[PDB]
RNA sequence: UGCUGACAUGAGUAACGAAAAAAAGGUAUAAACCUUUUCACCUAAAACAUAAGGUUUAACUAUAAAAGUACGGCCCCUAAUUAAAUUGAAUAUAAAUAUAUUUAAGAUGGGAUAAUCUAUAUUAAUAUUUAUCUUAAAAUAUAUAAUUAUAUUAUAUAUUAUAUAUUUAUAUAAUAUAAACUAAUAAAGAUCAGGAAAAUUAAUGUAUACCGUAAUGUAGACCGACUCAGGUAUGUAAGUAGAGAAUAUGAAGGUGAAUUAGAUAAUUAAAGGGAAGGAACUCGGCAAAGAUAGCUCAUAAGUUAGUCAAUAAAGAGUAAUAAGAACAAAGUUGUACAACUGUUUACU
RNA sequence: AUAUAUUUAUUAAUAUAUUAUCUAUAUUAGUUUAUAUUUUAAUUAUUAUCAUAGUAGAU
């Protein structure tokens, strides 16, 4: 149940890169988005076109933010004396830097 | 053995007049760590009142501890009659129950929410509770007075109800709040608590001395 | 355990209506009591005086002195031991506490700078050290005099 | 996931940097049994009473 | 039963039986205190 | 005739009325103190009638009351101490660990409210400008962590 | 950069060791400081104790 | 089976460590972070308060607030015990040191006042553990001061009406559910016979020291190499139901995880059902299956007389007569060894 | 009870929508329950979850 001899360069390579199943395949099923105009996968939907429509829904069916009447009537001075600034920890500071561990999808290339 | 003290039960008006321990008035205390507020019928408060007031404690409105070092008296309201004092105490407690259990959803949207959607806090201190107590006291007082208002001399001109804050800052503006005609009808006066000695250290002597003055007769 | 052979327990006794003591309270809270928005405290109700002693912890009522406001190093020099020898105990006492008062002001500024901004300008630190030099020079003169 | 920016195990601790180190550091006030009393040279005034109080001299 | 948890911390015992005074107030304790000092060790005792 | 607490109140009232100490002056006279106290900005849990200080560690509650009255003329009615802890720290994992200094802070209740001055805008005070130091530290960490091919990656400093 | 270190002197032994580095091994630290600073406050001259 | 450093093979293989999740929005950056709703798990805990411990990990640098009255340490006092301490010459001993007496230290323990809120200082004089049984009487129901049966055996504070110094306190008289539970004297059974130590008045006096206080604390915040199914002290631990802190649900709270998404091949583990046989299996009924009350009756032989046997086996009473939660509840006998309850090989 | 339309005269009523079936005092110290007291604090019908797939009978 253990290797009896070190596996040579030849055996290792032909085992991993030899067969056709282990090697990844060319993506031949790409089409042109009827709406976006760019590349898209066959029998799927264009993410950008889907994304922008979802954006339209979001901005037209968004719930108004709850802004209590009490807060907007306070002067800057009362806000400072009543809601002083506070310092954030390393975990909290890193969490706000969301551009270092979250990233948006990439716009697909255009198909002619 | 007298296990039961003056503060164990809820003392009605009949008890107060027979005993006459204090003039008709309701003390309002605040907590200096969690920022919560406790309503008391006496200058002293114990665990029974805390339990009867914080019935629905969660990570935001945690149940406070009966550690006297972090409780301070915020406002002492004096009322013309003992019936008024008892009626105010009941009204204040009802709002706390409504605001904590019955109508928590509608109370929440009125509170100030910071980023992440939580109620604003600097540590475990949330000022919204103190502000809520002031607003509830104003509303309870208004509902207390509207029920009974002789508008005349029944037997003797009643003493003008008054209010005793620690500092004028705690109460809101005198114009957009605490300016309804009803209060002016009874001549509610906004007065400040005597501030010479160690307030917290010598609160008991202050409250009695203010109690004697309140009972002018 | 609640077996199928269990029978319901008898109902609790009930005091007859003719002997029940009337409660000491009949009226209660108001059922027309509505929730109002919180009322914040406002500083417009305050009268914070302009002569308030804590102002001695600030320089000309300023949060933190800038480079221009701070006394430049060229124009300044700490006292010298011979100079202090020509001073009476009362005057040396007066100088000591004046040194201490500005030391408190500079300490407040250093802490604010080094705990929030983090800058290493240490202009305030150097000024405090110069005052500290004078303070011990005063102490030396008194001991030598005694 | 305690830290959303660390999806996989990288050896990071739950808190702090190292779980081990010197323990021979001098004692302070905040640490010790409930009967410990370090002190801060801030009280050399008065005399403890027999009951367990204090009397300012 | 499971082992490995032989060290159960306690500041009182740790200081009383391995502390500085727990060794500075005895002949044998002093000897090891000075041996560590001669070797140049930073942390003489607990 | 009267309780102890009532007498304490009377003494404080008497002191204020006569323009004299509202406390009892001790007999150990310090003629040239070297203690410095740092004023601290208010927290949310405070009121405009209080003030917080970073006092020396070996500083009694009575000491601050005398310190304020005799040097500044400010009278503190109630003084209360909060002594903080010291977290373990190490500039690098190779060095010995030692606790951060313990800082003693006391809060005082006063008679005349105080409101701090407005903080400078970033365009007038050279010292009060947090962009430069934070930017340098970001540059510091970036160049200490760039190991291999990340040397050519553009920096955000 | 809140550390409260300026208000006290804790770790005297460690601070002395760090601040009194052997002179033979200064080039070890000189490389560290140089590689970790912007070009517009760095001079090509050796420092002085 | 050489020492140290670097890099290979096993190999992009095993594994990602008890588990319920889903949509919308922060955000045309999210399975993993935050919010709202739905669903679910823990609920005599995975909740709430704590002790010890610890790289402060917390709701964070502007940060954990105490004269005391249930707030602890600190301080007074000591137990087990400890001590380069004290006693021509305490005793003994190759040195180290040991012994006896004093003194000092040592909590896991003891320490008056208190919401009608309380005052600790200086001077002077002189209680091991354990139960609330029986009779009595009042009061109640059927019957006729006689009899049967029945809750109660003692305190805990409100109201009404009277008498005292004069609306403050006491006293008197009458009214006021049941089941648990709490501290105090009461009364009393057994032998296993149950800690040590530190006054009252009279006058004067009190400007209230220092430390602890965050969060985790049946655990991702301590001991276990690990964000380890292991170890870790205390009090509450909603209701419904029950003898019960068992078992079932769960109000409120917390929570649903450094792995996800599909088919679930052979095979493995943990479970459910199984015709006709029913131990033929197997070293060996190992494993699995088997419960006709849980309350009230009844209960043999033997025997050391102890319902030991015994929760005896079978049996009976209570709606069940086809069944429908969970938990408690798993037969009889002969022989060898040992009287019995207990202890033992941390890890065969 | 609030809000919008209609009728009536800001009261009352109809229609619609939303929300809730709480709470507080007494019965001698604490908890639970029960009753009386205060308020407006409802009955039905059909679902759902948990108890081994809770369990039995079918399929
Ligand atoms: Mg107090
Ligand atoms: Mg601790
Ligand atoms: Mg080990
Ligand atoms: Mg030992
Ligand atoms: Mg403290
Ligand atoms: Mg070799
Ligand atoms: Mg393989
Ligand atoms: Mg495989
Ligand atoms: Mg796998
Ligand atoms: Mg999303
Ligand atoms: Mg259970
Ligand atoms: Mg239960
Ligand atoms: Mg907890
Ligand atoms: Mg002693
Ligand atoms: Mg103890
Ligand atoms: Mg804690
Ligand atoms: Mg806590
Ligand atoms: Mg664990
Ligand atoms: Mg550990
Ligand atoms: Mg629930
Ligand atoms: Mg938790
Ligand atoms: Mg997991
Ligand atoms: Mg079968
Ligand atoms: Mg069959
Ligand atoms: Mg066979
Ligand atoms: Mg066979
Ligand atoms: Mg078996
Ligand atoms: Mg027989
Ligand atoms: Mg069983
Ligand atoms: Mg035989
Ligand atoms: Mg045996
Ligand atoms: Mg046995
Ligand atoms: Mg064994
Ligand atoms: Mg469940």
């Amino acid at each position: 149940a253990v290797p009896k001899k070190k596996v040579s360069h030849q055996k290792k390579r032909q085992k991993l890169y030899g067969p056709g199943k282990k090697q990844l395949k060319m993506i031949h099923h790409l089409n042109k988005c009827p709406s976006c105009g760019h590349y898209k996968r066959a029998n799927t939907l264009c993410m950008y076109c889907v994304g922008q429509i979802s954006h339209i829904w979001k901005t037209h069916t968004a719930k108004e933010e709850i802004k209590p009447r009490q807060e907007e009537e306070l002067s800057e001075l009362d806000q400072r004396v009543l809601y002083p600034g506070r310092r954030d920890t390393k975990y909290t500071k890193d969490l706000k830097d969301k551009d270092n561990y979250l990233e948006r999808r990439v716009r697909t290339l255009k198909k002619d | 053995m007298k296990v039961n003290h003056s503060i164990s039960r809820f003392r009605p008006a009949s008890w107060f007049e027979k005993t006459k321990i204090i003039p008709p008035q309701v003390y309002i205390f605040r907590n200096l760590e969690y920022g919560q507020v406790l309503y008391s019928q006496f200058p002293n408060f114990s665990q029974t009142q805390v339990d009867k007031l914080f019935v629905r404690p969660n990570w935001s409105n945690r149940k406070p501890s009966l550690r006297r070092d972090i409780w301070k008296c915020m406002c002492v309201v004096n009322l013309q009659n003992y019936k008024q004092s008892v009626h105010l105490y009941q009204n204040l407690c009802r709002l706390r129950y409504l605001r904590d259990v019955a109508q928590r959803k509608e109370s929440d949207k009125l509170r100030k929410k910071d980023s992440n959607g939580h109620v604003w806090y600097s540590g475990q201190y949330r000022p919204t509770y103190c502000q809520e107590a002031v607003a509830d006291l104003r509303e309870s007082l208004l509902k207390v007075f509207e029920n009974a208002t002789p508008a005349e001399k029944q037997t003797v001109p009643a003493k003008k109800p008054s209010i005793y804050w620690e500092d004028p800052w705690r109460m809101g503006d005198k114009d957009k709040h605490w300016n309804y005609d009803v209060f002016n009808a009874l001549g509610l006066e906004h007065k400040l608590i005597q501030r010479v000695g160690n307030i917290a250290r010598e609160e008991s002597v202050i409250l009695k001395e203010l109690a004697k003055l309140e009972s002018h007769p | 355990a609640r077996t199928k052979f269990t029978k319901p327990k008898p109902k609790q006794p009930v005091l007859p209506k003719d002997k029940i003591r009337p409660p000491t309270q009949l009226t209660h809270h108001s059922n027309n009591l509505r929730i109002t928005e919180p009322i914040p405290p406002t500083t417009s109700n305050l009268r914070c005086p302009d002569d308030h002693p804590l102002w001695q912890f600030f320089s000309n009522k300023k949060f933190i002195r800038s480079a221009d406001d701070l006394p430049p190093s060229s124009h300044i020099r700490p006292w010298s031991i011979p100079e202090l020898r020509h001073k009476s105990f009362n005057d040396l006492h007066s100088l000591w506490y004046n040194c201490l008062r500005e030391q408190n002001v500079l300490a407040r500024e250093n802490h604010l700078l080094k705990n929030i901004v983090g800058s290493t300008h240490d202009e305030f630190s150097e000024l405090s050290n110069s005052i500290r030099t004078t303070m011990w020079q005063i102490r030396h003169v008194l001991n030598e005099r005694e | 996931l305690t830290r959303p920016w660390k999806k996989y195990r990288d050896g990071e601790l739950f808190y702090g940097l190292s779980k081990v180190g010197n323990k021979r550091v001098p004692l302070t006030t905040k640490q010790g049994n409930k009967t410990m009393y370090k002190g801060t040279r801030a009280s050399g005034i008065g005399r403890h009473t027999k009951f367990g109080g204090y009397v300012i001299n | 039963k499971s082992r490995g948890n032989t060290y159960q911390p306690s500041t009182l015992k740790r200081k009383r039986t391995f502390g500085f005074l727990a060794r500075a107030k005895s002949k044998q304790g002093s000897k090891i205190l000075k041996r560590r000092k001669l070797k140049g060790r930073w942390f003489l005792s607990h | 005739d009267i309780n102890v607490s009532e007498k304490i109140y009377k003494w404080t009232k008497a002191g204020i009325e006569q323009g004299k100490e509202h406390f009892k002056v001790g007999g150990n006279k310090v003629y040239f103190p070297k203690a410095r106290i740092i004023l601290l900005r208010p927290n949310a849990k405070h009121t405009p009638y209080q003030a917080k200080f970073i006092v020396p560690k070996s500083f009694n509650k009575l000491d601050l009351r005398d310190y304020l009255y005799h040097i500044y003329g400010l009278r503190a009615m109630n003084i209360t101490t909060q002594l903080l802890h010291g977290k373990f720290n190490r500039m690098n994992l190779q060095t010995t660990r030692f606790r951060e200094p313990q800082i003693k802070k006391m809060t005082i209740e006063m008679e005349e409210p105080f409101i701090w001055p407005e903080e400078p805008r970033p365009d007038e005070n050279s010292f009060w400008d947090s962009t430069t130091p934070d930017n340098m530290e970001k540059y510091r960490e970036e160049r200490l962590n760039c190991l291999g091919s990340d040397a050519n990656k553009p920096g955000t400093a | 950069s809140g550390s409260y270190q300026h208000l006290s002197n804790v770790g005297s032994r460690v601070m002395k060791r760090l601040g009194n580095r052997p002179k033979n091994f200064l080039p070890h630290s000189e490389k560290f400081i140089k590689k970790s600073t912007p070009e517009f406050m760095k001079s090509d001259l050796k420092e002085v104790d």
